[PDB]
Formats: C-alpha cells, sequence, structure tokens
C-alpha cells in the first residue's frame, strides 16, 4: 500500500445504489428514486437492529457535520444526477482555485518566453523542404500566441475547479487509508467566493450560494467529470487553433449547447438521445447517395425512434419535436465528405449513464425465454454447403484427394463419381442434392495441440464463488442476514500456477466422461460492463475453474485447427455493401440449430460430444446478475435452486453467452450467408469486425456503360439479395431487422473509420480528447505521462491535424506537466532539495523541457518524427535536433558540450544486449516495468504446475549474464546480432513468458504481502522520481569542455563520441559496430518546379534524387469515373535455424553455433548445416493520405550504390518517398483542386559526410570459455530437444 | 419322359414361393398404413394446410400452436411500405421532416427549395404525398 | 398326354400371379415414396424454458 | 412355339421385380437418412445412441 | 429341345429364392423404422 497510488482515471460504471447507500447510512435526506426498494428495506432494518461499524460512524459525524451546514440557506433542495449536468459543466469559483492558476500563470510566461524562437526553428525546416521562404501569417499569430487562447478558452474556470477537487481528494484518500496513524480530524466547509465545498474519503458536498442548490458526488463522479472537462478543453483549443474545421467549431459548439439543455427537465433518458448520435451520421451522409430510391432509408427509422423516445416521457408536444429535428438538420447537414466523419468522436463527451442491475437483468430475460419455430429444409441445405466446405478444405493442402474422408450411404452418382475421381464441388451440387448429405459420416483426421503456448491460461479474469457460497459477494451490511463465509480465491492466473497437478488432456476427459452434469461446485454469473452509452448495453460473465478452462481449450482447438479452412464486350465486377451488426446472436442461438454442426465437428476430432456443452450445461443451471450494492430480496439463506424467476435471477436459460464459442458461431453463420447468394445469383464477400458485419455483393456488367446505370443496376440486385437472405435467415431462427442495417452503394464502416469509395475519411480529434495530465501507472511518473503526451500527439498528426500546431501543443504541455509533477502533487518525497531550486530559476526549467529525451532531456517528440513513422537512430536524429536547435537561438550553446560530458550510468552486457540502441544513462527506466518483472519472475520460480517444471531456476539470471557476456565481450561489439541471439535464445522465451503474464494492484500487493519485495527495493522505488529531477539538475549545471567539438561536425560523428564515452567502462576503446544511419531531416532537401523554371537553386551540380509528378483537375472530393519439410516446423526449429542463420557459418563457430542451437532443438551439425540457408556475411505502402493516389513516382537518377554493391536499402529508401509524400499532402492540405498547371518535385540527397569506412570483416573470433547449462530441458512448451 | 414330368412336378408343386411373397408385401403394406396414419394424425391445416410438426419432448407446443394457426411468422416487406430496402413516404410526421431534408440536402437553388417547402407546406394526402415524392426524385436526380 | 393338365395350368395363373405381384409393388413404393417426400417438410418447435 | 413364348413372358418379369426391388432400396434408406438426422439434434429419444460413435482417438489413454 | 428346355425353367426359381431373402430384409428394415418412428408423436 506504500507505494500504490489511489486511481488517476475512470475505470468503473456508475451505480446509483452505491451513492443511495452513503446518503441512507448518513441520514441525510435526498430525493433518489429506485426500483426496487430492497436496499432501503435492508438499511431501515439494520439500523432499527442497531449494527454499526467504523465506516457507519465517520458517515454519521460526516452527515452530522452537513446537517448542520445546511441551516443557514432556509430554502435548499438536492439535484439528483444527472440532471445536474448543466450546472456542473459550468461551475467555477475564484478562491478555491488560487493555487493552480498561479502555477498555470507560471507555465504560459515560460512558453510565451521561448514561443517565438519555436516558430523561427520550425520555419526554417519548410524553407529547407521547399514549400516556400515563409509560412502563414494565420498560423505564425497561433504559434506565437498559442498560451493566450488555451487560457481564454471557456472551459478554464471548470478544469480548474475539478482537477483542484480530484487532487486534493486524492491527498485524502492516501493519506488516511495507511492506518497505521489513528487520529481521525473530522472534515469542515471552505466557505468560497461563489460556492461552499466539503471533501470527505468517500464524499463530496458542493453548496451554490447564489440558487442554493445542493450537490453529493462521489469519487467515480469526480473522476468522470474532470476527465470530461479536460477532454473539452483540449478539443476545443485544438479546432480554435486550425484553420481547417472553421466550420466543425460552429457545428460541434452548437451541439454542445442544445444537448446539456436538455438534463435538468428530461433526465437520465437524455442518454438514448446521445446514443442515437452514432447512427445519425451514417443516415445523414446516405443523402448523398447515387441511387436516388436510396435516399432516406434509415433516416425514416431514426427519426421514428427519436420521436418515439421524445413520446413515452410526457414531450407529446409536437413544437419540441419540431425544433429538435431543425436543430439535428442544421448540426449534421454540410458539403464536405472528410467533415463528417469527426461527428463520431464526440458521442462521448457528455458522460455515462446511471444503471441498475434489475433492468439488465429483465432485458436479458427477455431474450433467454422465448419460444421459436424452425423448418427443416433450409438447416439441412446449410449443413450440406458446410460439409461442401470441408470437403474441398481438406481437398487442398493434400492435393485431390479424400483418404480419410466421408463415407456416404446412397448419394448421387455425381457425388459418388467426385469422390472416387477425386475431384472438387461447388456450391450448386450441394445444394441441389442436399438429400445425400442426410448420413454422412467423418472419421478423425486432426491432431491435438496440448503444449501450444500459455497464453489463453494466462491472461487474467476472474471466477464466480462456489454454489453453496453464490450470496458470499454481498457484504454485511447490505443484507438482512448474515452469509456464510468465502473460502476460495478469485484469480484464475493464480489458481493455475498452485495447482499441482494439471493436464491439458484431462480437462477434456472431465467433459466426455460427463461429469461436469453433476458438479455441485458450478456456479455462473453477470457483472455490470463500465463506459457504455446504453442503460442495458453489455455486461460479461464469471464461470468456475474447471469449465473456464474447458472453454478456452475449446474454443483454442478449433481456432487453431478446422478454423483455418475457413479463410474469409469487355465486362467487369460493380458492388454494393451491406452493414450489419451481430449481437444478440448469442442469445438467439440455440441447441437443436448448433448440433447439426457440433456432431460433425466431434466426428471430425474424435472427441465423442464434446463441441456441445454449453447448450447441456446451461439448460439445467440458473444465473444471476451480481453486485455488492444489489442485494437479493431473501430472508435468510437459501440454495440457488429456489428462487423465483425474478429481480436479479434468470432460471433456466436456453441461449448462450456472448464471447463463448464465438468461432463455432461464426464458422456455422456463413453457410446461409453462401445458400442466399446461390439463390439470388450473386457473388458475395463477406468481413467480421468484432460485432460489425459486411457483405460486398459483386455482379458483371459491360465496360462502357455509364456509372450512373452500373451503380444502379449493382444497387438493384443487392436490394434482392438482402430481401432474401432476410428471409432465409428467418427461418433458422435469428433476426435482421428490417430497420437496423444499412445498404449502401458508396460506404461500409470497418475498425478505423469509414471507407468511402476507394477513400478512408478522418478520425483525427479522436486521440487529442485523450492527450491529458497523467497515466494509468501505479505510481506518478513524468516521463511516462510526457512518452504517452508524444504518443498521442504523433497518432493525431497521421490522421490529417497539422504538424507545426501539433509540435507546438506538445511543447506546451510538456512544460505544463512539468510544473504541475513539481508543484501540485499529492507525492511525499518532493522536498526543498530539489523543488525550491528548480521552481525558482526559470531558464533551467525550459531548457529541461525542451532537451530531448534519449540523450537526457523530457521531450519525447523528435522533428524527423513529424514527417516518418519511424527514424533510424534516436540518439544521432536527437543529436540533430539540439544542432538545429542551437542554430536557431533556442538553447545555450554550451548544452553540447554539457550533455557530451555527462557522467555516465552503469549497466551490464544484459541490458545493453536487451537495450541495443539506448546509451547508458542514469535513472531512466520504468518503474511499473521495473516492478513488474520482479514480481512476476519471483511468482513464477514458486511454482509447483507440472506444465512448467525446469524453466524456472534460482541461477537463470547468472546464466543469462554469462551467455550475454559470451555474446559480446569480443574485439568487436556488434549489439543487434546479441540482442537478436539472445532474444531467440532461451532466455528470451522465459522473459517473454514472464512479460506475457500481466499482473496487476492486486497481485502486486498479494506478493508484496507473502514477501517478495524487500523494504531496500520498496524505498528505492518510492524515491526513484526525486532521483530523475536531481540528476537532470546536475547535468544541466554541470560546466565541462570537450576541445575536439565544433558544432558543424556530423552527427554520425558525435553519436560516436558519445557512444564510445559513455560505454567506455564496457568498451574499453574497443569499436561499437553498425549502429546509427543519418538522419532524414538533415540530409535531403527539396524543390519544387512549375511552368517554366528549372531546379536552379539545387542544381549546382548535384545530380541525383527522386522524382515526384502530380497533375488533376477538380478533384480530391469524389470520383467520377532449405529443405523446409511442410512439418510441424513452426514449433521450434524456426529459432532453431533463425538463430544459426544470424550467427553465421565461418570456419569453426559452426560448433559453437550448433550448440546453441541443439540446445532449442534435436538436430545434428550436418542435418543443420543442410536445412539452413547462406547469405552475404554473418547476417512501397502509403499511408492515410489523399493525393497518393494521384502522383507518379520516380527513381531512376538516385539509385547510385555507395558502399559499391547491390544491397538492402543502404539508407532506409522508402523513407524518402514517404518524406516527398509528405511534402505533397501538406502542400495540397487546405485547397480543393491541383490548380491548372503541373507541379513537379524534385527531391534531392547527399548523404556523404555521414558515411563509415567500415570494413566486412570474415568473422570475429570469440575470446571465453563458452558454459551452458549441463543438463538441457525437455519441456515440449519451450523448445524441445527432441521434436524431431 | 421321366424328366419331363420330374421337372415338371418339382416346379408346379414348389410353387408356394408365390404366396409366400405374398405374405411378405401384404405385412409390408399394413406396416406402411400405419406409418402414413401417424404422418396424417401429426398434423392438419396450418399456415399450405398441412405442414407435419414435432417437438423436443412430446408436450412442448402448446405455447406456439394456436395463439391450426400457429402464430405471426415473418412479416413480408414490398413497395408499399418503407423499410431499408427503400423509402416511400406515409401519414406518419416522420416522413414529411425526411422529405424536409432531402430537400434542403439536395443540389437545388435556394429559391427553388423555397418553392419546394411552400407546396410541401400544404400538400395533404398519402396519394399526393407519393406523388410530389415521385416528381422531386426526378427533379433532383436529373 | 400327361403333361397337359399341370403345364396349361400352372402356367396360366403364374401369368395373373407375377403381374399382379408386379402391380402392387409398384404401387407400394410410390405409397413409401408421397410418405417419404411428406416427412421431408417438417418443422421443429422449440420450448422456452430449458427445464420446466 | 407356344411354350417358347411363354417361358419368355414368365422370363419377363424378374428384371423389373430386380429393379423395383432396388429403387425401394434407395427410398429406404433415403428414409433412414432423414431419421438419423433428426434424432441426431431433437434431441434426446434413445438409451445411449445420441452421439457416441466416433472413434476415439489417438490419444485414449 | 422340348427335353433340354429347362435352364431358364430353373434359373427363373434360382433368380426368385434371391427376391424373397431380399424382399424379407426389406419388410423387416421398414418394420424396424416404423417401429423406431412410431415413439416420436406424443
Ligand atoms: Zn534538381
Ligand atoms: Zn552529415
Amino acid at each position: 500500500n506504500q507505494i500504490l497510488y489511489p486511481e488517476v482515471h475512470l475505470d468503473s460504471p456508475i451505480v446509483t445504489n452505491k451513492i443511495v447507500a452513503i446518503l441512507e447510512y448518513a441520514r441525510v435526506p435526498h430525493a433518489y428514486s429506485l426500483e426496487d426498494p430492497t436496499l432501503c428495506q435492508n438499511i431501515k432494518h439494520r439500523l432499527k437492529n442497531g449494527f454499526s461499524n467504523q465506516m457507519i460512524i465517520n458517515n454519521v459525524e460526516v452527515g452530522n457535520v452537513i446537517k448542520s451546514k445546511l441551516r443557514s440557506y432556509p430554502a435548499h433542495s438536492h439535484i439528483p444526477y444527472p440532471n445536474c449536468n448543466q450546472d456542473l459543466f459550468n461551475i467555477e469559483d475564484k478562491e478555491s482555485t488560487r493555487k493552480i492558476r498561479e502555477l498555470l500563470k507560471k507555465g504560459n510566461s515560460l512558453y510565451s518566453k521561448v514561443s517565438d524562437k519555436v516558430f523561427q526553428c520550425l520555419r526554417d525546416t519548410n524553407s529547407r523542404l521547399g514549400l516556400g521562404s515563409e509560412l502563414r501569417e494565420d498560423i505564425k499569430e497561433k504559434i506565437i500566441n498559442l498560451g493566450v487562447y488555451m487560457h481564454s478558452s471557456q472551459w478554464f474556470e471548470p478544469f480548474l475547479f475539478w482537477f483542484t477537487v480530484k487532487t486534493e481528494m486524492r491527498s485524502v484518500i492516501k493519506s488516511q487509508t495507511h492506518t497505521c496513524h489513528r487520529r481521525r480530524h473530522t472534515p469542515v466547509f471552505f466557505t468560497g467566493s461563489s460556492v461552499e465545498l466539503l471533501i470527505s474519503r468517500d464524499l463530496v458536498a458542493i453548496i451554490s450560494k447564489e440558487s442554493q442548490h445542493v450537490y453529493y458526488l462521489t469519487f467515480e463522479l469526480v473522476l468522470m467529470y474532470c476527465d470530461v472537462i479536460e477532454g473539452r478543453l483540449m478539443t476545443e483549443t485544438a479546432m480554435t487553433i486550425d484553420a481547417r474545421y472553421a466550420e466543425l467549431l460552429g457545428r460541434v459548439r452548437y451541439m454542445w449547447k442544445l444537448i446539456d439543455g436538455f438534463f435538468p427537465a428530461l433526465g437520465n433518458p437524455t442518454y438514448q438521445i446521445v446514443a442515437m448520435l452514432e447512427p445519425l451520421s451514417l443516415a445523414y451522409l446516405q443523402l448523398r447517395d447515387i441511387t436516388v430510391e436510396l435516399r432516406g432509408a434509415f433516416l425514416n427509422h431514426c427519426f421514428t425512434e427519436i420521436h418515439d423516445v421524445l413520446d413515452q416521457n410526457g414531450f407529446s408536444d409536437e413544437g419540441t419535436y419540431h425544433e429538435l429535428i431543425e436543430a439535428l438538420d442544421y448540426i449534421f447537414i454540410t458539403d464536405d465528405i472528410h467533415l463528417t466523419g469527426e461527428i463520431f468522436s464526440f458521442f462521448r463527451s457528455f458522460g455515462h449513464p446511471r444503471l441498475e442491475a434489475v433492468t439488465a437483468a429483465e432485458n436479458v430475460r427477455k431474450y433467454m425465454n422465448q419460444p421459436k419455430v424452425i423448418v427443416y429444409e433450409t438447416l439441412m441445405k446449410g449443413h450440406a454447403i458446410f460439409c461442401g466446405i470441408i470437403i474441398n478444405g481438406y481437398r487442398d493442402r493434400h492435393g485431390g484427394s479424400w483418404p480419410p474422408l466421408t463415407l456416404p450411404l446412397h448419394a448421387a452418382d455425381t457425388i459418388r463419381n467426385a469422390q472416387a475421381s477425386g475431384e472438387g464441388l461447388t456450391h450448386e451440387q450441394c445444394v441441389d442434392n442436399w438429400k445425400s448429405f442426410a448420413g454422412v459420416r467423418f472419421g478423425c483426421f486432426m491432431p491435438l495441440s496440448l503444449d501450444s503456448d500459455l497464453t489463453m491460461y494466462l491472461k487474467d479474469k476472474a471466477l464466480a464463488a462456489l454454489q453453496r457460497e453464490w450470496d458470499s459477494v454481498y457484504p454485511k451490511e447490505f443484507l438482512r442476514y448474515d452469509p456464510p463465509k468465502g473460502t476460495g480465491s478469485r484469480r484464475l492466473v493464480d489458481v493455475f500456477l498452485n495447482d499441482s497437478s494439471f493436464d491439458p488432456y484431462d480437462m477434456i476427459m472431465y467433459v466426455v466422461s460427463g461429469a461436469y452434469l453433476h458438479d455441485p461446485e458450478f456456479n455462473l454469473s453477470y457483472s455490470l460492463k463500465e463506459k457504455e452509452i446504453k442503460e442495458t448495453g453489455r455486461l460479461f460473465a464469471k464461470m468456475t475453474y474447471k469449465m473456464r478452462a474447458c472453454q478456452v481449450i475449446a474454443e483454442n482447438l478449433i481456432s487453431n485447427g478446422i478454423g483455418k479452412y475457413f479463410k474469409d464486350e469487355t465486362y467487369e465486377t460493380v458492388s454494393a455493401f451491406i452493414t450489419t451488426d451481430l449481437k444478440k446472436y448469442c442469445l438467439n442461438w440455440r441447441y437443436e440449430t448448433i448440433s447439426l454442426f457440433a456432431q460433425r465437428l466431434n466426428e471430425i476430432y474424435g472427441l465423442p460430444s464434446f463441441f456441445q456443452w454449453l447448450h447441456k450445461r446451461l439448460e439445467t443451471s440458473v444465473l444471476y446478475v451480481s453486485d455488492p450494492h444489489c442485494p437479493p430480496d431473501l430472508d435468510a439463506h437459501v440454495p440457488l435452486c429456489k428462487v423465483p424467476n425474478d429481480q436479479i435471477f434468470i432460471k433456466y436459460p436456453m441461449g448462450g453467452i456472448e464471447g463463448y464459442c464465438q468461432k463455432l458461431w461464426t464458422i456455422s453463420t456463413i453457410p446461409y450467408l453462401y445458400l442466399a447468394a446461390y439463390e439470388s445469383g450473386v457473388r458475395i464477400a463477406s468481413l467480421v469486425q468484432g460485432d460489425n458485419q459486411t457483405i460486398a455483393v459483386t455482379k458483371r456488367v459491360p465496360s462502357t456503360w455509364p456509372y450512373n446505370l452500373k451503380k444502379r443496376e449493382a444497387a438493384r440486385v443487392t436490394r434482392d439479395y438482402f430481401v432474401i437472405l432476410r428471409q432465409r435467415l428467418h427461418d433458422i431462427g435469428h433476426h435482421l431487422k428490417a430497420n437496423e442495417t444499412i445498404v449502401s452503394s458508396h460506404f461500409f464502416v470497418y475498425s478505423k473509420g469509414i471507407y468511402y469509395d476507394g477513400l478512408l475519411v478522418s478520425q483525427s480529434l479522436k486521440s487529442i480528447a485523450r492527450c491529458v495530465f497523467w497515466s494509468e501507472t501505479i505510481v506518478d511518473e513524468t516521463r511516462a505521462a510526457c512518452s504517452n503526451i508524444a504518443t498521442t500527439m504523433a497518432k493525431s498528426i497521421e490522421r490529417g491535424y497539422d504538424r507545426y500546431l501539433a509540435y507546438s501543443l506538445n511543447v506546451l504541455k510538456v512544460i505544463q506537466q512539468i510544473l504541475i509533477s513539481l508543484g501540485f502533487t499529492i507525492n511525499s518525497t518532493m522536498t526543498r532539495d530539489v523543488v525550491i531550486p528548480l521552481l525558482t530559476n526559470n531558464d533551467l526549467l525550459i531548457r529541461m523541457a525542451l532537451l530531448p529525451a534519449p540523450i537526457g532531456g523530457m521531450n519525447y517528440l523528435n522533428m524527423s518524427r513529424l514527417f516518418v513513422r519511424n527514424i533510424g537512430d534516436p540518439v544521432t536524429s536527437s543529436i540533430a535536433d539540439l544542432k538545429r536547435m542551437i542554430l536557431a537561438s533556442l538553447m545555450p550553446e554550451e548544452t553540447l558540450h554539457q550533455v557530451m560530458t555527462q557522467q555516465p550510468g552503469d549497466s551490464s552486457f544484459l541490458d545493453w544486449a536487451s537495450d541495443p540502441y539506448s546509451a547508458n544513462l542514469v535513472c531512466v527506466q520504468s518503474i511499473t516495468r521495473l516492478l513488474k518483472n520482479i514480481t512476476a519472475r519471483f511468482v513464477l520460480i514458486h511454482s509447483p504446475n507440472p506444465m512448467l517444471k525446469g524453466l524456472f531456476h534460482d541461477d537463470s539470471k547468472e546464466e543469462d549474464e554469462r551467455l550475454a557476456a559470451f555474446l559480446m565481450d569480443r574485439h568487436i561489439i556488434v549489439p543487434r546480432a546479441a540482442h537478436e541471439i539472445l532474444d531467440h535464445s532461451v532466455t528470451g522465451a522465459r522473459e517473454s513468458i514472464a512479460g506475457m503474464l500481466d499482473t496487476t494492484k492486486g497481485l502486486i500487493r498479494a506478493s508484496m504481502r507473502k514477501g517478495g519485495l524487500t523494504s531496500r527495493v520498496i524505498t528505492r522505488l518510492s524515491n526513484y522520481d526525486y532521483e530523475q529531477f536531481r540528476a537532470g539538475m546536475v547535468l544541466l549545471t554541470g560546466r565541462k569542455r570537450n576541445v575536439l567539438i565544433d558544432k558543424e561536425s556530423c552527427s554520425v560523428q558525435l553519436a560516436r563520441a558519445l557512444r564510445s564515452h559513455m560505454w567506455a567502462r564496457l568498451a574499453r576503446g574497443r569499436p561499437i559496430y553498425g549502429l546509427e544511419v543519418p538522419d532524414v531531416l538533415e540530409s535531403m532537401r527539396g524543390h519544387l518546379i512549375r511552368r517554366h523554371e528549372t531546379c536552379v537553386i539545387c542544381e549546382c551540380g548535384s545530380v541525383n534524387y527522386g522524382w515526384f509528378f502530380v497533375p488533376s483537375g477538380c478533384q480530391l472530393d469524389d470520383i467520377d469515373k532449405v529443405r523446409a519439410p511442410s512439418r510441424s516446423l513452426r514449433s521450434a526449429v524456426r529459432i532453431a535455424t533463425v538463430y544459426s542463420w544470424a550467427y553465421g557459418d565461418d570456419d569453426s563457430s559452426w560448433n559453437e553455433a550448433w550448440l546453441l542451437a541443439r540446445q532449442r532443438a534435436n538436430v545434428s551439425l550436418e542435418e543443420l548445416r543442410v536445412i539452413t540457408p547462406i547469405s552475404t556475411s554473418t547476417n512501397s505502402g502509403t499511408s492515410l493520405v489523399r493525393v497518393a493516389r494521384y502522383t507518379t513516382i520516380s527513381n531512376d537518377n538516385l539509385s547510385f550504390v555507395i558502399s559499391d554493391k547491390k544491397v538492402d536499402t543502404n539508407f532506409i529508401y522508402q523513407q524518402g518517398m514517404l518524406l516527398g509524400l509528405g511534402v505533397l499532402e501538406t502542400l495540397f492540405r487546405l485547397e480543393k483542386d491541383t490548380g491548372s498547371s503541373n507541379t513537379v518535385l524534385h527531391l534531392h540527397v547527399e548523404t556523404d559526410c555521414c558515411v563509415i569506412p567500415m570494413i566486412d570483416h570474415p568473422r570475429i573470433p570469440s575470446s571465453r570459455k563458452l558454459e551452458l547449462r549441463a543438463e538441457l530441458c525437455t519441456n515440449p512448451l519451450i523448445y524441445d530437444n527432441a521434436p524431431l | 419322359n421321366q424328366k419331363i414330368i420330374s421337372k415338371l412336378e418339382s416346379l408346379l408343386l414348389l410353387k408356394g414361393e408365390v404366396e409366400s411373397i405374398k405374405k411378405q408385401i401384404n405385412r409390408q403394406n399394413i406396416s406402411i398404413s400405419t406409418l402414413e396414419g401417424h404422418l396424417s394424425s401429426i398434423m392438419i391445416a396450418i399456415p399450405p394446410d398441412l405442414k407435419p410438426i414435432i417437438g423436443r419432448d412430446s408436450g412442448r407446443a402448446l405455447a406456439e400452436v394456436l395463439k391450426l394457426l400457429k402464430e405471426f411468422q415473418l412479416k413480408p416487406i414490398g413497395k408499399k411500405v418503407s423499410s431499408a430496402v427503400g423509402f416511400v413516404p406515409d401519414t406518419g410526421p416522420a416522413s414529411r421532416s425526411v422529405i424536409r431534408s432531402i430537400i434542403k440536402s439536395s443540389r437545388l437553388e435556394e429559391d427553388r427549395k423555397r418553392y419546394l417547402m411552400t407546396l410541401l407546406d400544404d400538400i395533404k394526402g398519402a396519394n399526393d404525398l407519393a406523388k410530389f415524392h415521385q416528381m422531386l426524385m426526378k427533379i433532383i436526380m436529373k
């Protein structure tokens, strides 16, 4: 607990019963109303009897204080949630937010000190790339005055207020929960200017002076408000400073102001109208279709739903509906295509709705109990198509044969001849004679994989309590009776790691033998899900240990075995799209429908009566929705078999459960799609992405036909196919609702945005709403926060935002983050030794916030990252950035000498080989990472599980260090090769499993209580943060000089001189080899060329360059026209040979190569030598871009080979073309057409001063005695030693 | 001769296999009679007038057989009521709004949009509404 | 002399006997086929509660 | 003459009889196929014929 | 001829007995089918 801070971001749902219980025990009169008064009844009974404890006493004290304070406002009135959103989103106070206002003012002044030189430095990059010797005036003004806009936005005061409240509540929680201290100081109000505020451990009270309203909030509500307000602030600031969203700004402002006004009157049902904002965007996008009969199909349903939800609550008058429709029209109707996928990102800026358990229980009980009627011919036709698919799948991979395959009885002569001759068959034959497959029988032809991996078992989940203790999760305070104790553990990972007798083909027998239908400990229970925008929404279920293991095993079996067979006058093809959702199918499935396929799978795999366990178990159990604050209406503990089919229980369900058996369901659905395709006479292509499903329908037509007629014919045939498919699915008994799917001829929605007719629309403003002032870690880490900020900014850049504005925003956010972490924190180790000198010295802070991270600073965004996706070498790129800053006069000139004569750290060959590119910095790691590694290795060492035996010993670290030393300590150091070898060796697998094991606060606290972390380590990790600021201070204040350094030397030479000094204790003057490649933005010049000029200014002799060309007209919006013996190789011999390849094939090093390979495989020297390939030594693709589809890249003038051999891209060649395309994009960003003339782009390159006269040495003879483990490991999961 | 007499009498007395196979075929007939009787008894008129039905157990069909006029099946969608296939107006208040939205999102002239809205505010009736929609389609997509 | 009675009689009877059994089989098999066609169009009803 | 063509007409039966028998065989087999496919997934209706008929595996233990 | 008029005379019975022995199994098979199915209506 001493090293675990409370949460900083909402990760839980909002339950009404929590607030209701807190207020009921504090005895404060409220105005909530529940659907089931069981909680109030239980609490009243308990209070009448005389229960009491520490929480009750504390809440009684707080309630007495509140009651005493409320006597000065004789006209108060509680306002529930979310009826208080319009007020709490605009609250403000002047006195209580005094501390942070001065910090942010200081940050704004610090930024304004250097914003000018920041712009001056950003302009030279444009001047070099060739986009003109000057930026745009508005852009210059925004970059200079970025602070004033952010400070003048309309969310500043609410943001300040909510940040203050959140951090104060977190400090209270942390300082109190550590029960070593006992004395409790009762809380007291704090009279502000406009409001009055009271903060306690688990209850916040706010009183408004003027209107005399009263609000009571909890921790989750506080976190939610803070997140929402900060997101709104960042998004509005971005849209204001940019000049492309000038019309989107007004629309989204009006949307906020309109919808916010509905809360005080409507109430909680407003979130239904909020959730309706996502499909309305697609409905309004449909209006731009080309087949006029389609315009309005989905809109006619959305409007009906909105009218009905507005009518069912008392607003029956038509004026309200009419005005709301007018407002929605004004909001959504637009003209540009790219600016309609943005509203897709704002539907989470209103919060989340409060929910109960009774409503969800009823919503799922409505579906779990419903009779159906199904026809038989359609089922059999689907089954026939299924068998045909499987037949063809196995005919492939073997070649025209059915050796272990089916055994027909009275089939048609065509089918019999097909089997006899060994040729495939089409859907037509199967669907025409399905009667021939009524009685077929397969034979076992698939093996079982029982030592594949461990991810499935190692992923963390939860387990429900045993059946005879089902009510052990409800605390004693909310129940009318005292429950029985809870015994079993509640973590799959620790139950697994402590299971002393585990066997994969033993759970399989536990299912096959029919013992799971009599286990008196089976139990299943539902629990609520957070961060949804629907009351009913979703849930997720928990089961018991054995059944969870069996489910995982079965689904992995399917996904690894058969599931691969389902891979997914000039005429031409046209296509249309159908988009639907796939939820509630798990509720609509049934035994009578799934058994016909489960039986084929049983006969194929061998396991008798296996793949239909879910229904056979659920048809006799009793489910319930569990939540600690929603107790059941009972009087004494009764078995789960005597509750009524009622409030929170679901007795004897019929359907399935989301998540489980999903592979079986998705491979059993497809045949009906193909059946409808055959019945209609078209060709289809399917795709499934989570819950969405897309079906593309294709049809052949002549070429010279007009575009309109083409699309119209495609749409007609697609509508026909849709009608037929709906009619078919209704027979087996699913539900394709006639007004819940989108039929279109232009677009379909998949994971990353909306694909619109050969082009993807942007979603730029999504990550800006996430870049915030902390990050999810068990402690508070400034470096983690800054790295997350840089990551979100780069991800937003690559979706359409502006590079320079994003860079400046990143700089400002980094400065503010450093200031907040130094001056406004809940940490207790920040003392006067660092906080006073740093907060006093101004320029030192600016330099620390501007210096790049890989060489000491805290800025995690290099300039080349704005253009390319991956830079070559972080060290040389950061040195180039520092040189650019020094040139542009942003930082003093001695910073180079300081950073090049800083003091080295202390790491070992293992750390170097595990992070090859790193310099030897001081205390730059991550606390959460360093803690997770230790706790995972410790908990793995003590594990009697027979599946991982001999894989973890107390000497593993020693052997790893010795192996790394033997690999690296030669007369020439090759960190990349060492890293590859060590990654592929056994240590790689060890650490990979350790990292795959995902541990969190629960397991960490459990292991600490066990005693896995010593006091020395916990104190070091508690002090780790302040040491970083100390190191930064001493680095930036040091003063030495390196007389062999002038700031015009090459970045490569500078990086060499830095590495050969920071690694001086281990290298001992030996040359480090093959690490750095030249920087992008320092070795490339650009030049545009137009009507009649030539590349004069860059044609002084440089005659090698890339060539780009792009003519067009009105466009950019819409277009109108080696043995390798095919075996189980992927087990470990892949690794065993890749290691040997990376090692080499020299004179006698083959002995050691074979040694380290035979370590992880069972091969001989000659077999390895004949199975490994030989090489030369020991060792385009685009992004979201509009204009990329119009250019004609050429590189004939630049293919010049330096180092004089046809090699891999000497310089990473794709980077040149990527930079060129980026330049063209940022040139044609904010206009409509390419213009009149033709623009051609020269991209010249001269990487001559950045060359290394490296010598390709034959091989580096080792100087050490190889010594590995005495005996090898024969564990089949790890790379075995007897596979072959 | 003697061979004639013997090889005539043999078969002409062992003829009895004909009455034996007639026994066989009458047994087959009486066994299929009850089969088709059971299959007739399993069902009577039903939405066709004959579609046999069976259930998981014997008596678990009394919840979907009467509501013998079983239940409501899938509702057929044509070219008269709106669905995801195409849009047709009707008397409800949503059709006027979606027509207004089509007019607004069209590519016509502003005064033309005003003219169409003025015609629409007094157009009344299902048939006249459908006629106005059919004319508007041509006007906007021409 | 002796062949007339037996030959003529028990060759005339087999005529109608075999023709009648042939037509009987030929009608029984189509009765089978209609029964099969009937059974090939059937409907399954699913209850609501898995246990009752 | 008379006896020859009488034996002819008494032989002209067996072929039709056999082909009718084969057609009946195919029909009955289709019937049993339907019955098996229903009894697989109605479910139930049996002593122990439901679906253990698959050969166990190459890993019986 | 008139005495060697017996080859088909015996072959007819030789195949008719096979006819009998298969129609019997057909009878028993349809019998077991109706037995299986009669217990499925109510
Ligand atoms: Zn040039
Ligand atoms: Zn250079």
